[PDB]
């Protein structure tokens, strides 16, 4: 499994932001509104392969969490689809950037604008957000956002669509692998 | 389901499909609802799960 696939939660679908790990302890981010409430994950609509559980979750205010992998058999590529992630990087306006999702795939576009608000109504409000004109899907949420081969972000929401095109807030990946001392690999 | 609270500016990206009136899987809830309040009202939920 890599950055990108899709990932099931007892709620809904989301897509798995990057493979990370800390000593030999494997971990994989996400969006934190979808470790929000969430216990077990799994690789399958069916839930037959487990992945792991949640370890931590930040939602609002920031947008990114973490679960554990608990399945000992499943590959753990530092990957993005086929895409090799060799370390992580801050967005900056004009970067060019990629993003990965379990609905739409892989588009890509450019950073806009840096610390952007994004209110996502009934007190649900993120900040420091990167903002780009890559479109993103129900589905695509906590996928990465790359640069190469430097993971920047993790998807957390928008509006538009791919057929028209759109706005996608990310969750700046530094601020996730400081907060949960891991590492990209 | 209720849209009273829309539209918003921005909806997150997890997917929990609704079925409109239109035939149309909405990925979530914030999206349908969106679509709801561009339809000027018109578009309704048929159930809940894709169409």
């Amino acid at each position: 499994i890599s950055g990108g696939d899709a990932i099931y939660s007892s709620t809904g679908r989301c897509s798995l932001g990057f493979n990370v790990r800390s000593g030999s302890t494997y971990y994989f981010l996400t969006a934190g509104h979808c470790t929000d409430g969430a216990t077990t994950w799994w690789a399958n609509s069916a839930r037959t392969t487990v992945l792991g559980t949640t370890s931590g979750s930040s939602f609002p205010n920031n947008d990114y969490g973490i679960v554990r992998y608990t399945n000992t058999t499943i590959p753990k590529d530092g990957t993005v689809g086929g895409q090799d992630i060799t370390s992580a990087a801050n967005a900056t306006v004009g970067m060019a950037v990629t993003r990965r999702g379990s609905t739409t795939g892989t588009h890509s576009g450019s950073v806009t604008a840096l610390n952007a608000t994004v209110n996502y109504g009934g007190g649900d409000v993120v900040y420091g957000m990167i903002r780009t004109n890559v479109c993103a899907e129900p589905g695509d949420s906590g996928g990465p956002l790359y640069s190469g081969t430097r993971a920047i972000g993790l998807t957390s929401g928008g509006s538009g669509n791919c057929s028209s095109g759109g706005t996608t807030f990310f969750q700046p990946v530094t601020e996730a692998l400081s907060a949960y001392g891991v590492s990209v690999y | 389901v209720d849209c009273s609270e829309y539209p918003k500016p921005a909806c997150t990206k997890e997917y929990r499909p609704l079925c409109g009136s239109d035939n149309k899987t909405y990925g979530n809830k914030c999206n349908f609802c969106n679509a709801v309040v561009e339809s000027n009202g018109t578009l309704t939920l048929s159930h809940f799960g894709k169409c």
